[PDB]
DNA sequence: CGTCCGAAGAGATTCAGAG
DNA sequence: CTCTGAATCTCTTCCTCGTGTGGTCAGGACG
RNA sequence: GCAGAGGUUCUAGCUACACCCUCUAUAAAAAACUAAGGACCACACGA
């Protein structure tokens, strides 16, 4: 439970791109299987990823930069 | 998915298209069968069937059987979704002109046709008949007919050729004329016209013509000879009403219409007589422009219940209209509303939440969480679970609850505070509790007061909320960097209670070890609360880079303020809470706590001081009573001596001594001393009369009483009120506004007279019919506000422009109203501005200018700061984050993309409710004085005397500030020289405001020059003085013969050779203009400086800062100089007076057209600058843009609706105010067309002509020149490139009439047009979404 | 106290249908969509303009998602934005929607 | 059984003094 | 004699959300 | 489970937002279950 998104605002500056981020990150919780990299305390989806952005451990570059690694591992899946 | 829309002038054709079929029959269902008629309104043939996949005939019932027309019935079988789309059209016997074009006031079927609007409405109502293709007849091909003269005509012409009558002889008059050969015909007649009316007349016409032929559009396409119909499911009323089935609606309005064309038919095929089938024609048209519009024309169709019926226009514009009842706000789900509650307990971000109120708001994630838990197998069984209000539906409610936003909305949402999302949390009960503090940003009572709670859906949107729509997320409000969540009532009292000191209570003189010891002296209650203890504390000072350094020391103070102590955070240091903490010191100490530990301790600090100030204000019982209240023991005593003045002045007047009006005023004046005589008796009787002893005889402290506490504080009331209760109320005015010659002596507390009483409910209801209208105007100019608003958002990081608006402390010749700090504070330096020692770069020219900054800057005491505006950014369709500015809701930079214009529209609007509906030159202190603009000349005695008008004199202290400044009207002598440190207190410049100088420049003897006794000066005696005084005749007054003469006064030596100006090769004469008085004589040496004649000489409201923002002319204008030269008068008195003014090197560019009456500061030989005033007055915007330039017009504008609103003591920040100006002026008018396709007539958005001569500056051509003027926010909006947000505004009949005409495409992009069509707003988050489109694109 | 998830539409197909005793919403209004804008808020303004109010595939999508936990939006156009647009055609204006 | 009859201001539009 | 600036005549709304009460084209008989 | 019908109940149930199984022309061993449509004007009142 985070009362304010300070840390994230001071992660992210513009803090209309925290929303875009962190909505794409609550966005792969919620729809994929993968589960948020800080653990989860009774905290719903948009919160936990609100905490991940707080760490620094996610952004806007390292989320593209999973996706794209996830797309890569998609077509070696094809071979 | 689809790109900004575009709208056009529909095509007789093109409604064919549309249409799905053609209907005949008016009525639309039988009631006595409810299946929908075969030719009627509603018809499933030709709209589509009335259920999803069944047919009328019934033959067709499955999915499988839609897309098959079933040829029995004749329908074809689809969803009744599909009947909401599908349209139909009406085929009239006779063309009918659509009454938009027509009764419109610019009359676009009038301008086209160049006809009188007169002339068409006769024509189509068949009064008379028009010439169509006259050809070889003495008749013009374009005339008027009446009935007896086109019978004459008609006798007298056995030509083929005859003038045809109605809509279609004006169809066939539009089909005739060339809309190209027009073209040219009108440009070569604009190039031949030397009238700047019928210029302007011809270049309307010109415009229509060019927008004519450049659209897809055709002259006889405005007359409509196929009527389109509303879908039968898009029509409003017709509700089953319990069988009866039976409204007025715009089908009735179809009906009549129906019902005319038909009958039509019936005649045409019976070939009527042309009389009753000319009238039957103007039946149809008037119910065929009756259901476009009702009411446009001087005839309103009224429906049942005497009503004027609903028209497809009144559907449209108008409060009622679609777009403001359904487009721009829309009722919205998950949406529920219940009374307010404290709940005190509930933290900053958390509100209370009723259990059946989350349950009902929060049903479709209860159903989803359900399901997953497995408890019901199906949506079905969750609702019956629900329904059943089981166990496990609460702990299920509990989950979602627990981390999901809710917002809470007050039903007025003046400003952007107005809606903030909270953390819920479920309560046992029916009322929903919002937090304390947030209540007064809110500005919500207790009293029934109800807000809306909205739930977020998806993962973006419970995001959002937490990361902006809550509470805790925006503590500082958006109009002022003041924070907004400032106690206000209890908890401010609580802390007033506990930061006080008691001379002498228990437990006083005692050293205490820290803060907890001072608690647990006060729980135990061997300590008094409040007294004098010094006490142990550990200061934390920030100035460490990022580092807590603590300090210790012993601090005199008491237990309550030691008590407080431990409550704030480290960072902010004792000075702060070692005061008596009123209501501003609270302010104070949250917006330090803001600025220094940052938001989430100032959010855990709020929330502990509103827990402690709840607490320490419930131990204190600060209880209202009675005796709390003392009336002064003076106050009688006062009374009997205004008693006395009072009846000595009727005395007076009965004696005959002083007349009504002087008696009135000074029983009103006396009446006031005695009135603010008792009101300081009243508060020393509050605070000075409260004594108790200091282990002493006797000691004074500051009283204790609950009133005091109560005003002293600010937690509630002012001082005027506590006056009111106590003291004598004073007068009040009667409902015209004077003043009522008896005040109310009695206070509140003692009982009230009954004749006093009907004073004091004039004074009430006039103030309640007056806050009734004040939040009828601020609704209606926040409205206008935000519309001329919404168009500007943070596109460009860095605009990169020098160029910026200067700004200084305001001064109005008292104390400075503002500081330049808090003006300055929050804005990006334009320039580096220099330390007071010379050549220091004390600011860098692109930084921030923050709390640190910005007091650094006090301390070198600078008094001008160059910032950068949001007028002076050149960013085309945005607004540089740098040039606007701290965004003032958080301590950074604005984010870019953020919606700066409806912020500053609702910071505007919000206070409009608090807004009320309606010599001689002395130091303050001393200080050096400085004069700006100022020609000087010394007179025998050595004073200085002005020759410049506009001298001002500027106060200057040691730290170089100019504290004081002051107009000096032209002529005023000032004792002290310039540059001479005055005393405080002394008078530097005296004059005389009747009197109207004429200096002279140099001492010397004076010919007259063009002088009559009797004609034109007459010379007129003096008693007292003893010499006759020659005084000049009034122009208007004096003879002709005289008029024309122009009395002149030239310098002369002894000799009497003329003297010249020194350094100057033209002469130095005087004129002299009428109603003057000259004392000294003809052939008398006249020292240098001395006056020759002796020349005898705003609303705070809202309407006021209405008008600005509209930039109304004011009633009565000042004259401004158009250019910089000298002064001649081609006409005097003829008509009106002329004034020319012309540069000595170039040619006179401009006459002057100046009514008689007025007066004029401007003498004729004297040179005027540009932009000078020449006659005194209100001074208006649109002069100010044209000469002055953008910069001047802004600040002019910006300060005086500040000073508007600092007279009601409410602050809004500058660049609020400068946003709505770089709105008013977007638009330009380019002066020379130049090598930009724009022609010069035409006027073009700023920001399209800044694109086009940047694009030129590219090339080799050089860019056209442009001329800014200024628009009122009502014109600025209505007129703009979509017109969408215009038809949304304001004459939304007008604002589609003109879009139509012009074809114009809508390009969006803006905030209203987004919200409108639906797609994601370029506000917020979605600016990112936008600039991801524009890739796209 | 009147909380409401979902309530019967009218024909304009705006979802509350009125602030009455019968279940219905409450109205966001001209100036509760201004509050939004002023704020950084677009998401939240974009749903109470669209998926709850006035789409009807954007309401059952958004209702068959939220009980499927999975909380995604589909933005569409607002019902009442077609009926603005049939009106204004019954008008004899052309306006249509670039592509 | 179905079927035909105040107030405030802005803008256009007259309007009219003056060479 | 043809426009000038002025006075007159015509559009256009003039807050913003609740909660309760009531009243609303009405074709009418006839093949 | 996407075009229809049948089944153990209760006229009818083929995902209609909608609840189980079967197949592409044939009807039953089987328990939790079912409904998706409706305005304006006036008055008064609260903020
Ligand atoms: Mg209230």
């Amino acid at each position: 439970a985070r009362v304010t998104v300070q840390d994230a605002v001071e992660k992210i500056g513009n803090r209309f791109d925290l929303v875009l981020v962190a909505a794409r990150r609550a966005r792969q919780m919620q729809v994929g299987g993968k589960d948020p990299l800080v653990p989860e305390e009774n905290d719903k989806t948009t919160v936990i990823a609100l905490r991940e952005i707080e760490e620094g451990l996610i952004n806007n570059q390292i989320l593209d930069v999973r996706e794209r690694q996830e797309q890569q591992e998609q077509e070696a899946a094809e071979l | 998915e689809f790109d900004a829309i575009k709208i056009a002038l529909a095509s007789p054709d093109m409604i064919r298209s549309w249409s799905f079929g053609e209907v005949k029959k008016p009525e639309t269902i039988n009631y006595r069968t409810f299946k929908p008629e075969r030719d009627g309104l509603f018809c499933a043939r030709i709209f589509g069937p009335v259920k999803d996949y069944e047919c009328l005939c019934g033959k067709y019932k499955r999915l499988k059987h839609r897309g098959v027309i079933c040829e029995k019935c004749g329908v074809e079988v689809t969803q009744t979704k599909v009947r909401r789309e599908r349209m139909g059209h009406i085929e009239l016997a006779s063309p009918t002109a659509h009454i938009w074009f027509l009764k419109s006031l610019p009359s676009r079927i009038g301008l086209l046709l160049d006809m009188p609007l007169r002339d068409i409405e006769r024509v189509l109502y068949f009064e008379s008949y028009v010439v169509i293709e006259g050809g070889m007849t003495n008749l013009e091909r374009q005339q008027i007919l009446t009935e007896e003269q086109y019978l004459d005509a008609l006798e007298e012409f056995g030509d083929e050729f005859d003038a045809k009558m109605g809509a279609e002889a004006i169809q066939a008059l539009l089909k005739s004329m060339d809309l190209e050969q027009e073209c040219e015909q009108l440009r070569e007649e604009l190039n031949e016209t030397n009238s700047e009316t019928k210029r302007k007349k011809l270049t309307k016409r010109i415009k229509l013509l060019e927008a004519f032929v450049q659209s897809g559009n055709k002259p006889e396409w405005m007359i409509l000879t196929v009527l389109p119909v509303l879908p039968p499911d898009l029509r409003p009323l017709v509700p089953l009403d319990g069988g009866r089935f039976a409204t007025s609606d715009l089908n009735d309005l179809y009906r009549r219409v129906i019902n005319r064309n038909n009958r039509l038919k019936r005649l045409l095929d019976l070939a009527a007589p042309d009389i009753i089938v000319r009238n039957e024609k103007r039946m149809l048209q008037e119910a065929v422009d009756a259901l476009l519009d009702n009411g446009r024309r001087g005839r309103a169709i009224t429906g049942s219940n005497k009503r004027p019926l609903k028209s497809l226009a009144d559907m449209i514009k108008g409060k009622q209209g679609r777009f403001r009842q359904n487009l721009l706000g829309k009722r919205v789900d998950y949406s529920g509303r219940s009374v307010i509650t404290v709940g005190p307990y509930l933290r900053l971000h958390q509100c209370g939440l009723p259990k059946k109120m989350a349950l009902e708001l929060f049903k479709p994630f209860i159903y989803g969480k359900l399901e997953l838990r497995g408890l019901a197998t199906t949506i079905k069984a969750a609702k019956k679970m629900v329904e059943r209000e089981e166990a496990v539906v609460w702990d299920i409610l509990d989950e979602v609850i627990r981390e999901h936003p809710v917002l809470l909305n007050r039903a007025p949402t003046l400003h952007r505070l107005g809606i903030q999302a909270f953390e819920p949390v479920l309560i046992e009960g029916k009322a929903i509790q919002l937090h304390p503090l947030v209540c007064a940003a809110y500005n919500a009572d207790f009293d029934g007061d109800q807000m809306a709670v909205h739930v977020p859906l998806t993962l973006e949107a419970q995001l959002e909320a937490r990361a902006l729509m809550m509470s805790t997320n925006n503590i500082l409000s958006p109009a002022n960097g003041e924070p907004i969540i400032v106690p206000s009532q209890d908890v401010v009292l609580g802390l007033y209670y506990m930061t006080r000191d008691c001379v002498n209570a228990k437990g006083e003189g005692m050293v205490l070890t820290g803060p907890k010891e001072a608690e647990r002296l006060y729980r135990s209650g061997l300590a008094s609360l409040h007294a004098r203890v010094k006490v142990r504390i550990t200061e934390y000072e920030k100035d460490a880079n990022g580092e807590l350094v603590a300090k210790t020391s012993l601090k005199d103070t008491t237990v309550g303020r030691a008590i407080l102590w431990m409550i704030v955070p480290k960072g902010l240091p004792y000075s702060i809470v070692n005061q008596a903490l009123g209501k501003k010191a609270i302010s104070k100490m949250l917006n330090t706590c803001y600025r220094i530990l940052g938001l989430k301790p100032t959010v855990i600090f709020a929330d502990q001081i509103m827990y402690t100030g709840f607490a320490y204000a419930a131990r204190s019982g600060a209880s209202v009573g009675i005796d709390d209240m003392v009336i002064p023991e003076k106050k009688h005593e006062i009374i009997s001596e205004a008693e006395a003045e009072v009846a000595e002045i009727q005395e007076q007047f009965q004696s005959g001594l002083v007349t009504a009006g002087e008696r009135y005023n000074k029983v009103i004046d006396i009446w006031a001393a005695a009135n603010d005589r008792v009101s300081k008796a009243m508060m020393d009787n509050l605070q000075t009369e409260t004594v108790i002893n200091r282990d002493g005889q006797e000691e004074k402290q500051v009283s204790f009483n609950s009133i005091y506490m109560m005003a002293d504080s600010g937690a509630r009331g002012s001082a005027a009120q506590i006056r009111q209760l106590a003291g004598m109320r004073g007068l009040m005015a009667k409902p015209d506004g004077s003043i009522i010659e008896t005040p109310i002596t009695a206070n509140f507390r003692e009982g009230l007279n009954v004749l006093q009483y009907f004073i004091s409910t004039h004074g009430a209801r006039k103030g309640l019919a007056d806050t009734a209208l004040k939040t009828a105007n601020s609704g209606y100019l926040t409205r206008r506000l935000v519309d001329v608003a919404q168009d500007l958002v943070v596109t460009e990081d860095d605009c990169g422009t020098h160029e910026g608006i200067m700004m200084t402390p305001v001064i109005e010749g008292g104390d400075v109203k503002e500081p330049l700090r808090d003006r300055v504070l929050g804005r990006v330096t334009a320039e580096d501005v220099l330390k007071p020692g010379t050549a220091d770069i004390l600011v860098p020219r692109n930084t921030l200018l923050h709390e640190q900054w910005c007091d650094l800057l006090e301390e070198n005491s600078v008094d001008a700061v160059k910032v950068r505006s949001v007028v002076s950014c050149d960013t085309d369709f945005g607004v540089c984050a740098h040039c606007y500015g701290r965004d003032l809701a958080r301590g950074h930079i604005i984010n870019k993309g953020e919606a700066i214009g409806v912020i500053a529209a609702q910071s505007i609007g919000e206070p409009g409710t608090q807004l009320t509906m309606r010599s001689s030159i002395q130091v303050k202190n001393k200080g050096s004085i400085k004069l700006s603009n100022v020609k000087s000349v010394v007179n025998s005695s050595g004073k200085l005397v002005i020759t410049s008008r506009n001298t001002e004199l500027k106060l200057i202290d040691e730290f170089g500030r100019t504290k004081e400044s002051y107009k000096v009207p032209y002529g005023a002598v000032l004792a002290k020289g310039d540059g001479e440190q005055v005393a405080g207190g002394e008078t530097v410049a005296n004059w005389d405001p009747h009197t109207m100088p004429v200096i002279t420049e140099v001492s010397g003897f004076v010919r007259f020059t063009d002088m009559i006794d009797g004609q034109t000066i007459t010379r007129q005696t003096d008693e007292l003085t003893g010499l006759s005084s020659l005084v000049v005749l009034d122009s208007a007054e004096r003879t002709a013969g005289g008029k024309d003469l122009r009395p002149a006064l030239k310098i002369v030596d002894a000799q009497g050779n003329d003297v010249l100006i020194p350094g100057t090769d033209m002469p130095a004469q005087y004129f002299l203009p009428g109603k003057a008085i000259v004392q000294l004589e003809d052939g008398v040496q006249i020292s240098s400086g001395d006056t020759l004649a002796r020349i005898p000489q705003i609303t705070g409201g809202l309407p006021r800062v209405a008008d600005l923002f509209e930039a109304r002319r004011p009633k009565e204008p000042a004259i401004l100089a158009e250019i910089s030269g000298i002064v001649s008068f081609g006409k005097e008195t003829k008509g009106k007076r002329r004034l020319v003014i012309t540069p000595v090197d170039g040619s006179d560019p401009y006459e002057e057209m100046i009514p008689k009456w007025r007066q004029l500061n401007v003498f004729e030989g004297e040179r005027v600058e540009r932009g000078d005033v020449i006659s005194d007055g209100p001074e208006a915007p649109h002069d100010i843009l044209r000469l002055r330039g953008v910069h001047a017009v802004t600040r002019y504008i910006v300060n005086e609706v500040q000073d508007v609103y600092r007279l009601q003591g409410v602050k809004i920040n500058d660049k609020h105010i400068e946003v709505i100006v770089r709105q008013m002026l977007r638009k330009a008018t380019i002066v020379n067309a130049g090598s930009s396709d724009f022609l010069e007539g035409e006027q073009v958005e700023y920001s399209r002509v800044k694109i086009a001569n940047r694009e030129l500056e590219a090339n080799g051509k050089v860019g056209a020149t442009y001329s800014r003027d200024l628009l009122g926010i009502t014109k600025a909006s209505l007129a703009t490139e979509s017109f969408i947000s215009a038809a949304s505004f304001q004459e939304t009949t007008r604002v589609l009439t003109e879009a139509a005409v012009a074809g114009k495409r809508d390009e969006l992009r803006g905030l209203k047009e987004n919200v409108i069509v639906g797609r994601l707003i370029p506000a917020g988050t979605g600016y990112a979404y936008h600039q991801d489109r524009m890739r796209r694109r | 106290m009147h909380a409401r998830s979902t309530g019967s539409y009218s024909l304009v197909t705006q979802q509350p249908l009125g602030g009455k005793a019968q279940f219905g919403g409450q109205r966001f209004g001209e100036m509760e969509v201004w509050a939004l804008e002023a704020y950084g808020a677009a998401y939240t303004l974009q749903e109470m303009l669209t998926v709850k109010s006035d789409d009807v595939n954007g309401r059952t999508k958004m209702y068959k998602n939220i009980v499927d936990g999975n909380h995604q939006m589909e933005p569409g156009m607002p019902e009442s934005f077609n009926v603005l647009l049939k009106e204004i055609r019954s008008l004899g204006i052309n306006i249509e929607l670039e592509d």
